[PDB]
């Protein structure tokens, strides 16, 4: 256990996709979607409320 | 039950009077709701009202 370096991949791996999943779901909230902007705010001082 | 509102306005105004405008008489005057707010009747009344 010591040595071998891939013995806990079976754990390792669930903890790396369950990290990986937060990342993608976090840095999509920086994706457009076809929106003028990526920031709420932003979009709610540059153009008219409709 | 049907309300209806009436006031005398310039044709490039009319434009302004429809749901999610601006401009001066939309802003100050009378704000359209931006929602639904009904069938919006022009007619040209320049022999009565000028």
């Amino acid at each position: 256990l010591s040595s071998t370096a891939s013995a806990l991949g079976k754990l390792q791996d669930v903890v790396n996709q369950n990290a990986q999943a937060l990342n993608t779901l976090v840095k999509q909230l920086s994706s457009n979607f076809g929106a003028i902007s990526s920031v709420l705010n932003d979009i709610l001082a540059r153009l008219d409320p409709p | 039950n049907v309300y209806a509102d009436s006031f005398v306005i310039r044709g490039d105004e009319v434009r302004q009077i429809a749901p999610g405008q601006t401009g001066k008489i939309a802003d100050y005057n009378y704000k359209l709701p931006d929602d639904f707010t009904g069938c919006v009747i022009a007619w040209n009344s320049n022999n009565l009202d000028s």
